[PDB]
């Protein structure tokens, strides 16, 4: 089966460098020109680079020309993107992409139409910030977090890097009515999110509510109890 | 006294590599920074000269050779290279003093159904001398037979066409090439910068 | 560079209906246009190439048409799987360019949000910052305005919004808005309110609290 296993992404500071690798399998790698495409967070797709079957011809988008170098080792079924003097706007998910061959029979020149296979993607984060665990604060239920007999409570996961964190309630026991919001990038370079849940107000006194937050990139596991507040 | 460079680079049609064009540049001043500060070029190697120095150096006459090849062949436009293009179509001398400029031209030279107007030479009895232009259309004799002006078994028409299509792989896409040659004879120099 | 403009940004439809997604090029690209589907946390999947040719294994309810500068993707008889983001791409002019994308969302009736507000915790206050959180629960459509008021002064520039994706059961959205201040700035003021406007509400809904009483 056609497969493109990617590796070599992660965290870098502005002006740093990375080398993305993509090992192909399940097809004749040396017969395909290959591409790199990228997708910034919350944005659309941007084409980055192309290399011919032999590797003699390379082409780049203008915003990366002179900084990025695409290459390939056909003996090792490998494609590489070397990224130098990285910038904040280079932050994205990077895909190695195989275009669809339409070369008919035995004509010398190859022909391609669109991208028929994509790797799973490598996250590349270019930021001045450094890896940091999160602070966990309660979003306490009160009369101001009620709509009738509906109470809302939660917890706020602030100032962590990089993405992501995982949030559960009562150790996976409570999942109904739970909303965990996508993280937002604060102006300081660190991330913030909040997880909320609606319950019956009458259950606040009897039912206990604890939120469990896990940040693997920094090995952090925090449990925070959320208790009602007079308001 | 501007030098005709937009003539060479922004020409509507380019020459086939076997019949490569040569424009002499003489008696004018030329800014080379309006060229070597463009990110539009995919290849810009220089030999025997610092590109930056070109604005303050001055030469006798300058030659601008231009043609079209496919991407994978651009590496052959260099001193001491071998291959079909470097041997049968356009050869640089090993002492070459100048610059080789090349950029993808798929949007100009590719045509739906194939642009066959661009040709290269597949066969030749001998290698080209440097800066030689062979436009012979007589038939190649790959065997022992006399072809009598018609093609048959081991009697090949020596020129062949690129099939430049918009969907060709980038290595088979048309590339426009310009080669600037700088010579300093004992005659007076007439091409300098500011 | 050829710009590929997709329109509109969002179509709201129900299963069984027909989705018509438009893509327009800033100059002619002949028939060299493709259409991809993307689902969250997955690479795009090729649906159509050559403007009208289906990729191997595409259902026949996906169809493509157009040429020159005008291109259309038609999804007949929408299935629950077809609600995703769709991109057009031209693939012969360098640089290869994609459209901005069009989201096909599930249609439902207008629903007003439930509004809640949370004051900053005391542990966060002892750390020198203060986050006031406004929550809008289970509304539709996505368009919603949250306006922070501090002592009746309209705040802008110190708040951030985050909206969930369409809920799998009721097809509603949820939104959170965080107002972040320093401790000192937080203690300079008394009343903190978030005022919510949404087409499902007759008039703006304000939820407020007094600092120190909470
Ligand atoms: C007029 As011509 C030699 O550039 O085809
Ligand atoms: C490739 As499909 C849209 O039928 O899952
Ligand atoms: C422009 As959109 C809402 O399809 O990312």
């Amino acid at each position: 089966e056609v497969r493109l296993v990617e590796s070599g992404g992660g965290l870098v500071k502005p002006g740093g460098s990375l080398r993305l690798s993509c090992v192909a399998s399940g097809f004749t790698f040396s017969s395909y020109e290959m591409h790199w495409v990228r997708q910034a967070p919350g944005k659309g797709l941007e084409w980055v680079s192309v290399i011919s079957e032999s590797g003699a011809t390379t082409h780049y988008t203008d915003s990366v020309k002179g900084r990025f170098t695409i290459s390939r080792d056909n003996a090792k079924n490998s494609l590489f993107l070397q990224m130098n003097s990285l910038r904040a706007e280079d932050t994205a998910v990077y895909y190695c992409t195989r275009p669809q061959s339409v070369t008919v029979f035995g004509v010398a020149a190859t022909s391609y139409e669109a991208f028929d296979f994509w790797g799973q993607g490598l996250r590349v984060t270019v930021s001045s910030a450094s890896t940091k665990g999160p602070s966990v604060f309660p979003l306490a239920p009160s009369s101001k977090s009620t709509s009738g007999g509906t109470a809302a409570l939660g917890c706020l996961v602030k100032d962590y890097f990089p993405e992501p964190v995982t949030v559960s309630w009562n150790s996976g026991a409570l999942t109904s009515g739970v909303h965990t919001f996508p993280a937002v990038l604060q102006s300081s370079g660190l991330y913030s999110l909040s997880s909320v849940v609606t319950v019956p107000s009458s259950s606040l006194g009897t039912q206990t509510y604890i939120c469990n937050v896990n940040h693997k990139p920094s090995n952090t596991k925090v449990d925070k109890r959320v208790e009602p507040k007079s308001c | 006294n501007l030098c005709p460079f937009g003539e060479v680079f922004n020409a509507t049609r380019f020459a086939s590599v076997y019949a490569w064009n040569r424009k002499r540049i003489s008696n004018c001043v030329a800014d080379y920074s309006v060229l070597y500060n463009s990110a539009s070029f995919s290849t810009f190697k220089c030999y025997g000269v610092s590109p930056t120095k070109l604005n303050d150096l001055c030469f006798t006459n300058v030659y601008a050779d231009s043609f079209v090849i496919r991407g994978d062949e651009v590496r052959q436009i260099a001193p001491g290279q071998t291959g079909k293009i470097a041997d049968y179509n356009y050869k640089l001398p090993d002492d070459f003093t100048g610059c080789v400029i090349a950029w993808n031209s798929n949007n100009l030279d590719s045509k739906v159904g194939g642009n066959y107007n661009y040709l290269y030479r597949l066969f030749r009895k001998s290698n080209l001398k440097p800066f030689e232009r062979d436009i012979s259309t007589e038939i190649y004799q790959a065997g022992s037979t006399p072809c009598n002006g018609v093609e048959g078994f081991n009697c090949y028409f020596p020129l062949q066409s690129y099939g430049f299509q918009p969907t060709n792989g980038v290595g088979y896409q048309p590339y426009r090439v310009v080669v600037l040659s700088f010579e300093l004879l004992h005659a007076p120099a007439t091409v300098c910068g500011p | 560079d050829i710009v590929m403009t997709q329109s509109p940004d969002t179509l709201s439809l129900s299963p069984g209906e027909t989705a018509t997604l438009s893509c327009r090029a800033s100059q002619s690209v002949s028939s060299y246009v493709a259409w991809y589907q993307q689902k969250p946390e997955q690479p795009p999947r090729l649906l159509i190439y050559g403007s009208s040719s289906r990729a191997t294994g595409m259902p026949d309810r996906f169809s493509g048409s157009g040429s020159g500068t005008d291109f259309t993707l038609t999804i007949s008889s929408l299935e629950p799987d077809d609600f995703a983001v769709y991109y057009c791409q031209q693939y012969t002019n360098w640089p290869l360019t994609f459209g901005g994308g069009t989201k096909v969302e599930i249609k439902r009736t207008v629903a007003a949000p439930s509004v809640f507000i949370f004051p900053p915790s005391d542990e966060q206050l002892k750390s020198g910052t203060a986050s006031v959180v406004c929550l809008l629960n289970n509304f539709y459509p996505r368009e919603a305005k949250v306006q922070w008021k501090v002592d009746n002064a309209l705040q802008s520039g110190n708040s951030q919004e985050s909206v969930t994706e369409q809920d799998s059961k009721d097809s509603t959205y949820s939104l959170s808005s965080t107002l972040t201040l320093s401790k000192a700035d937080y203690e300079k003021h008394k009343v903190y309110a978030c005022e919510v406007t949404h087409q499902g509400l007759s008039s703006p809904v304000t939820k407020s609290f007094n600092r120190g009483e909470c």
